[PDB]
RNA sequence: CCCCGCGGACGCUACGCCGCGACGAGUAGGAGGGCCGCUGCGGUGAGCCUUGAAGCCUAGGGCGCGGGCCCGGGUGGAGC
RNA sequence: CCCGUCGCCGCGCUCUCCCCCCUC
């Protein structure tokens, strides 16, 4: 059915959960968007056992399969055809997407176009 | 002039085989040689104590030469001096072993780092193991694993070492390029010694692990690696 | 041509032979066999015919692809190593030889005692729990889901007919030819049927090991039986 | 028309006082209190069965409330006939206390 | 090719070639030197602005 | 030259697209249309590009011409190829490899024909 | 846990020109290659002599 | 002296790509990178948009170690 | 030129001829 990448290896995650700031739950004027903990005592900073985790490089992403989609495609935003012939030499690793802006006339040509040059489309029924 | 230069290919192609071919009986014949030496020696103190028994005498044997020293205790609060000879016997980790080569200078040397280090007088077979399973080359100053003969040949065939068994015999009976063999060899990454330690806060004279046991190393060598 | 002789190194380690080089130099007399010194036509003509068309047309065979797709994935690294499955060694365990009373653990058979015939090319065993006795036919079983206990009856000089092999037990499947959209359902077929094949072989084995489990007693009843596990026993305090 | 499967108890995660490894579990297996007599499961199907609200396929069967977490023996922990299990998915917390199976799938006898 | 300079035609109103020709001035030869350019138009459109506070 | 301007719109052209962690040169003649100075279709003496035809089937080879670098009004040869697909991509291997016109960009040619080509067949139900 | 110090384990040395000039960066790319692929040490200072910064690169009078 | 085959993957944004080895605590503090983010200006996208911009809401789908970002649905009504 | 069953290393057979033991 769906067009398939050229290779679909197996995405490992290192971690599937965000990294929250600290006491972010116990406050609505902080959000969960993350923060180094900077305080003199915080121990979070000082990476007590049982304490909110710190983001740090280890949980880098293979480069094998970073900003890899779970179906095996990396996504190119595109606003227009023109923008969507670019993808047509990396049809089997990359997939368009049309940007939310796109209106619903265009977006139709867009989809049209892409399924001609066998491009996937992360999005290909968005105003309809 | 295709079929001067294919020749001409063949002739290097077979001079390069014959020249292997001729490296590889080398190889051979040396390690049948120190075969035939290793027993000498082991026969050797047996019959020469052997014949002091017959007189009522004793035969008192040569002080070792070659010491395996690992390190037991981590890195934390270490004083200075002890730190200094840790970094000069190459022993920057914790069961990291490496070859000493035993005299007056080096032994003073162990003695200052005595409650941090296991160490004794390894056996043949000893440093077989060591070498084989865990013989790693300082190489351009890369860790490089011991895999073919041809990496130290390259870098130990000056002083006449082109195998693993001319590094062993050098290590095993301290020769003339001990120094430049030893040195060659990265330190010895060792597991944690399995079945435990008996103490490693104490000497082992006095049920610890630390100091010097003459031949015990060798039970610690293969719960070691 | 010279006929291929054997080996004449003996095996006695898996990659040891017993002999030397030079011992091996001479067993094969290598000292007077010294020797000194001493295609597929990609295009066919053919002719095609026709008044002034030309004699005949260089025809080549495996023409060049007509589509090349954006990119393609490199090949892998040789690995030395990694046999098809059909050349693999097939081992089996020392406690399982023929006529060996076997406990099966998985399947609609679970629990039943069968007996072992042969080993098959695939590793699988073949087994046949006397149909009359515990309705377990001519069927392939995994070594490794089996008990193998230490009861055991002499088949010997017993004929496993020739053709029972792993081909010969293979399933088979009708759907889903000549039918793409799925709105009848091609559930037809569905009960498998016994091949009349299969019940005369069926008859030949058990005709001649049915009279050898009648001749020590009870054992028929112990194959009739299922076997289980009593909350008082424990299978590793079990002799099987 | 029989059990099939020996009876095993998940006593808890493998762990120090105040860490808990909930990747591998401690299993007692009933009538087995000694290491020396561990040799016979190790390898051996483990099996955590339980029901749920749901029905989920069941092969070779009908759907039913019935979901199973798999896993196998590793090797044996302590003195006293307890082994540690790998499944699939870490155990639930839930299920301490409760029964697991022992298949005898992968018979080395 | 720095040395080099060619002949380029005049082209007439109606936007064909009219026969004469016009050396190319050495100045297209200079270098192309984009972080000058940009340092020099980064300086002087700050000399236009207007003063706020 | 070649190396020259692409020190100069190597990071700064108007066809440069820099989105999601990667990067895509959209100029004429740009097989695989990636920003690199090996299929840059503009800084080169000798350029080649693969473009559908003006109506919808076949495929234009344009080429660029040796004598006027400075005269873009007749620097490019534009043919076009409508035949079978394995007769397209053989001219067009021809045409770069027996001309050693560019013989680093013959399969980059060779695969966007066959993808245009591909593009340009009826779409199936 | 290993007994060294990490604050010796970056050195400090231009590993490229931090000017923009294309036409440097040209001759430096020309200079990188032949370092590389001769066995020249002359190459090897000349290129390390690009990255060099002006006052590193004092004029040389023609006295 | 290639030719029954006229043919033969990818690559090299050289500020790119590839290989090998060792290493990774951190307050005060220093430095680097940021295709992190906000506003405005010069260029550029034959960019987007009343066939619906900004903003806002969302048990929706994802991406990034992270700062954050993209897409679906709703609301909104003129810009981005 | 249908997908490098390849390098190092360790071996076996043939381009020699006779026999021996099972098997067709
Ligand atoms: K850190
Ligand atoms: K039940
Ligand atoms: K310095
Ligand atoms: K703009
Ligand atoms: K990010
Ligand atoms: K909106
Ligand atoms: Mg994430
Ligand atoms: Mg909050
Ligand atoms: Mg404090
Ligand atoms: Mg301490
Ligand atoms: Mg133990
Ligand atoms: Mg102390
Ligand atoms: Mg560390
Ligand atoms: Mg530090
Ligand atoms: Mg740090």
């Amino acid at each position: 059915a769906a067009l398939r990448p050229l290779v679909k290896p197996k995405i490992v995650k290192k971690r599937t959960k965000k990294f929250i700031r600290h006491q972010s739950d116990r406050y609505v004027k902080i959000k969960r968007n993350w923060r180094k903990p900077r305080g003199i005592d915080n121990r979070v900073r000082r990476r007590f056992k049982g304490q909110i985790l710190m983001p740090n490089i280890g949980y880098g992403s293979n480069k094998k399969t970073k900003h890899m989609l779970p179906s095996g495609f990396r996504k190119f935003l595109v606003h227009n055809v023109k923008e969507l012939e670019v993808l047509l030499m990396c049809n089997k690793s990359y997939c368009a997407e049309i940007a939310h802006n796109v209106s619903s006339k265009n977006r139709k040509a867009i989809v049209e176009r892409a399924a001609q040059l066998a491009i996937r489309v992360t999005n290909p029924n968005a105003r309809l | 002039n295709f079929a001067e230069l294919k020749i001409k290919r063949l002739r290097k192609k077979f001079a390069q085989k014959m020249l292997r071919k001729a490296r590889r009986k080398l190889i051979y014949e040396k390690a049948k040689h120190y075969h035939k030496e290793y027993r000498q020696m082991y026969r050797t103190e047996i019959r020469m104590a052997r014949m002091a028994r017959k007189a009522g005498n004793f035969y008192v044997p040569a002080e070792p030469k070659l010491a395996f020293v690992i390190r037991i205790r981590g890195i934390n609060g270490v004083s200075p001096k002890v730190r200094k000879v840790l970094q000069l016997l190459r022993l920057r980790q914790i069961f990291n072993g490496t070859f000493v080569k035993l005299n007056k200078a080096s032994i003073n040397m162990l003695r200052i780092v005595e409650p941090y280090i296991a160490w004794g007088y390894p056996n043949l077979k000893s440093v077989n193991e060591l070498i084989y399973k865990r013989g790693y080359g300082k190489i351009n100053k890369k860790r490089i694993a011991l895999t073919d003969n041809a990496l130290i040949a390259r870098s130990l065939g000056k002083y006449g070492i082109i195998c693993m068994e001319d590094l062993i015999h050098e290590i095993y009976t301290v020769g003339k390029r001990f120094k430049e063999a030893n040195n060659f060899l990265w330190p010895f990454k060792l597991s944690s010694p399995r079945g435990g330690m008996k103490k490693k806060t104490t000497h082992f004279v006095e049920g610890g692990d630390a100091g010097n046991r003459e031949d015990q190393i060798n039970r610690l060598i293969r719960r070691m690696n | 041509k010279g006929k291929p002789h054997c080996s004449r190194n003996p095996v006695l380690v898996r990659g040891i032979g017993r002999y030397s080089r030079s011992a091996m130099y001479s067993r094969k007399a290598m000292y007077k066999r010294k020797y000194s010194a001493a295609k597929v036509l990609a295009t066919v003509t053919k002719p095609v015919g026709g008044d002034k068309n030309g004699g005949t047309r260089v025809v080549k065979l495996r023409k060049m692809p007509r589509y090349y797709p954006t990119e393609d994935v490199p090949r892998k690294l040789l690995s030395h190593g990694k046999k098809p499955f059909s050349q693999h060694v097939r081992k089996l365990r020392a406690s399982i030889t023929p006529g060996t009373i076997l406990i099966i653990l998985t399947g609609r058979h679970r629990g039943k005692r069968v007996v072992f015939l042969k080993q098959l090319a695939s590793g699988l065993l073949l087994v046949t729990g006397p149909l009359v006795l515990n309705r377990v036919p001519l069927r392939r079983t995994h070594q490794k889901f089996v008990i193998a206990t230490s009861t055991k009856i002499d088949i010997s000089n017993v004929k496993i007919p020739k053709h029972l092999t792993d081909a010969y037990f293979k399933k088979k499947k009708l759907r889903k030819p000549r039918h793409q959209e799925g709105e009848i359902f091609d559930t037809e077929k569905e009960k498998y049927e016994i091949t009349e094949q299969r019940k005369i072989d069926q008859k030949a084995v058990d005709s001649q090991i049915l009279p050898k489990i009648k001749a020590i007693p009870q054992l028929q009843g112990y194959l009739r039986s299922v076997f289980a596990l009593t909350n008082g026993i424990y299978p590793h305090k079990l002799v099987f | 028309s029989g059990r099939l499967w020996s009876k095993a108890i998940f006593a808890g995660y493998k762990r120090g006082l105040r860490n808990q490894r909930e990747h591998t579990a401690l299993l007692k297996i009933e009538g087995v209190y000694a290491r020396d007599e561990t040799e016979f499961y190790l390898g051996k199907r483990c099996a955590y069965v339980y029901k749920a609200k749901n029905n989920t396929v069941t092969p070779g069967g009908k759907p039913n409330k019935t979901r199973v977490i798999w896993g196998k023996v590793t090797r044996a922990h302590g003195n006293s006939g307890m082994v540690r299990a790998k499944f699939r998915s870490n155990l639930p917390a839930k299920a301490i206390g409760h029964r697991i199976r022992v298949m005898l799938y992968p018979s080395r006898i | 090719m720095a040395c080099a300079r060619p002949l380029i035609s005049v082209y007439s109103e109606k936007g064909e070639s009219s026969g004469k020709n016009v050396t190319l001035p050495a100045v297209f030869k200079a270098p192309i030197r984009p972080d000058i350019v940009n340092f020099v138009h980064t300086n002087l459109r700050k000399n236009n602005r207007q003063p706020y506070a | 030259s070649a190396h020259l301007q692409w020190m100069v719109v190597r990071n700064c052209s108007s066809f440069l697209i820099k989105r999601n962690k990667q990067t895509y040169s959209t100029e004429p003649n740009n097989l695989k249309a990636r920003n690199s100075f090996r299929y840059n279709g503009l800084i080169h003496r000798k350029t080649v590009g693969v473009e559908p035809a003006a109506d919808g089937k076949g495929v234009v080879v344009v080429i660029k011409r040796r004598s006027g670098q400075r005269k873009p009004a007749t620097s490019y040869v534009r043919t076009t190829i409508n035949k079978n697909a394995r007769a397209t991509l053989s001219s067009i291997r021809h045409m770069i490899r027996k001309n050693k016109y560019r013989p680093d960009l013959r399969m980059a040619a060779i695969r966007r024909a066959s993808a245009i080509l591909r593009s340009q067949k009826p779409v199936m139900v | 846990g290993v007994d060294i110090r990490h604050n010796k384990d970056r050195k400090v040395r231009r590993k490229e020109p931090k000017s923009q000039d294309i036409y440097l960066r040209l001759l430096v790319k020309l200079y990188r290659f032949l370092a590389r692929r001769t066995n020249s040490t002359f190459n090897q200072v000349v290129l390390k002599r690009l990255f060099m910064s002006r006052t590193n690169r004092p004029p040389l009078s023609l006295s």
